[PDB]
RNA sequence: UAGCGGGCGUGGAUCCCUGGAUGUCCGAAUGGGGGAACCCGGCCGGCGGGAACGCCGGUCACCGCGCUUUUUGCGCGGGGGGAACCUGGGGAACUGAAACAUCUCAGUACCCAGAGGAGAGGAAAGAGAAAUCGACUCCCUGAGUAGCGGCGAGCGAAAGGGGACCAGCCUAAACCGUCCGGCUUGUCCGGGCGGGGUCGUGGGGCCCUCGGACACCGAAUCCCCAGCCUAGCCGAAGCUGUUGGGAAGCAGCGCCAGAGAGGGUGAAAGCCCCGUAGGCGAAAGGUGGGGGGAUAGGUGAGGGUACCCGAGUACCCCGUGGUUCGUGGAGCCAUGGGGGAAUCUGGGCGGACCACCGCCUAAGGCUAAGUACUCCGGGUGACCGAUAGCGCACCAGUACCGUGAGGGAAAGGUGAAAAGAACCCCGGGAGGGGAGUGAAAUAGAGCCUGAAACCGUGGGCUUACAAGCAGUCACGGCCCCGCAAGGGGUUGUGGCGUGCCUAUUGAAGCAUGAGCCGGCGACUCACGGUCGUGGGCGAGCUUAAGCCGUUGAGGCGGAGGCGUAGGGAAACCGAG
């Protein structure tokens, strides 16, 4: 039946509707404190692509 | 139930292939497996000397039996289905317009 | 699509002229050689099929 | 299904339809039994002469529910099966997560039990955001959406709307009348029975008030009739010649039709036989609201009082199933323990909970319809033809496997029809040689067809000094087809040559599969996605369930999905 979308990828990723798959920036959580505001600044988002069509594929049905 | 075909055992042609446009006779309806025994199929069996009944002479038949789909109703013509009629009281089966059963005898 | 289909076709036979719509049929009572000497008369022989 | 042999019908048998009848012994077995189909027995009654032997018909085990003076007992039912469908009572493991315990598989297979054509369910402490609808089951979209999770695998609903279908109610408790119980006779506590009422601007009670009224509606119930099934009845139009064993096929004319569906008729028929369209049919039985008589039975407004509206319950806690909810802020339902309300400012819900506003009246009950399925009746198919097809085409749940639970085969066709082969001959028969039969015995009796691997017999070429994945290229010998030219074939010699498949860095490999052949046997589909493609369409597309029609006949049905705005997770900003 009906294939499901997979719940966790898309309560967690982003593709702008052209079919660019662009994701969210990690290595970014229990850091902060030596590091200093140019990787503060820079994890703020993040890019992707390639393997990302796979990935635009896994969203599946609804797209988006 | 309805094993019942049309034939009668009186007297009717024959528009067979055999020996078609044969003079039917009495005709002797058997059985319910659509077939008769009119005066027709003429061979002869290879019986054995069986003393009694088939003395020193024994290789003789006459007549065997064949198929009811091979005859056709008789009257004062030719063949032609049969017609049948509640008479209001019996049931006479007059011929293809052309008159009476075929068998009479009061009918 | 289907609709302009059943157009397409029927017209399309009307483009050979094969057809035509009787105002009333004379065999009025569905006898056979009513509507045979009918056919006849109507422009039919026996060698064409009729979607009638 | 033959012979022997004897009967019966137009005083309408057989055969089909119906009702009853005889219906032994087993089996829920049901008198007690017991290793199933066997062995005993009691009382009512009978026959043999029948008091001892024996039969016949009668009668008898248990549970519940309802009556009988406990008593003697009377009463209706129960209990078994059942392929699927069905509701509950318990509940797996393999797997997925590339381990694996949360989870999943699934409350799925499987065990119990019971219920019936149905069930299950079922008239609102509902559903949920608007002063919205209004029992149940079903189909659809909602939508893989909303949710869920080592936030992994993966699992995964409800409102709304488009239709099927349409159905509403039995009560307890308030109060009252009676018979019964007992009691600390008493203006009493419990019980059986009738009246009484059924709820959301609350409903009635009781009294008082309005005027309560012919009527007005009318079952799930009563009964009947059209019909429906268990058998049928009838029913359209042809010959002559012709080859052939046999015509229905070949020519000449003719014909029926509301019927040229099909099969069969020695093969290939609209007029041969059976039948097809159409038109009628139940004495007896079963089935039916289709129509109606009839029946149970239903309907009002108002004041006061201050009576009742479902109790080991709701409500709090604990241990919790189900649901999207794996316990999270965790709701509602259900319940095992413990704590344990009230009778309408009463109660439960609006997702912890308090405030404001709405929803609906609980803890007792019955309900058809559309749903679901295939033991079964008929009907059909871009379903199969004896390794296929159901396991079972023919006596398949037979053989035979094993005590056992259970396993599970094989095996079809002579012809139109038996005309199914007398009589001679050799022979113990068997089987044949002749004859005779049919169109034909190359259809001869497990007999239409008869191949392959396969074992024989005749003939042609070749072989007894010779080293072989067995052939290949040339030439000679040869024998037989050939008009020519050539062709088959066969091998006398010599140049060349390490089988096939699989597997491998890599095989003649002393790696393996394989004796040989016939046959069976493996990249499909169901949903969705996704790229490319053929077309209708155009900022537009296309309906789903279903309904109308159909007898391979289609159209109708815009709920909905697709598409124009995206960008921030969000509020929301807007070609920004």
């Amino acid at each position: 039946p009906k294939m499901k979308t997979h719940k966790g990828a898309k309560k967690r990723v982003k593709i702008t509707a052209s079919g660019k798959v662009v994701a969210m920036k990690t290595g970014k959580r229990h850091l902060n404190w030596q590091k200093s505001g140019k990787e503060i600044r820079q994890k703020g988002r993040k890019f992707v692509l390639a393997k990302p069509e796979a990935e635009r594929i896994k969203l599946l049905l609804p797209y988006e | 139930r309805v094993k019942m075909h049309v034939k009668k055992g009186d007297t009717v042609l024959v528009a067979s292939g055999k020996y078609k446009g044969r003079v039917g006779k009495v005709k002797e309806v058997l059985p319910k497996k659509y077939a008769v025994i009119v005066e027709g199929v003429n061979i002869v069996k290879k019986a054995v000397r069986v003393s009694p009944k088939y003395p020193q002479g024994g290789f003789i038949e006459k007549e065997a039996p064949l198929h009811a789909s091979k005859v056709r109703p008789i009257c004062p013509a030719c063949g032609k289905p049969t017609r049948v009629r509640k008479k209001f009281l019996e049931n006479g089966k007059k011929i293809r317009v052309c008159a009476k059963c075929g068998g009479a005898l009061d009918t | 699509v289907r609709k302009k289909g059943l157009a397409m076709a029927v017209a399309d036979r009307a483009r050979e002229g094969k057809l035509l719509l009787v105002e009333a049929f004379a065999g009025v009572n569905g006898k056979t050689k009513e509507f045979l000497a009918w056919a006849k008369e109507a422009g039919l022989d026996g060698s064409e099929s009729v979607l009638l």
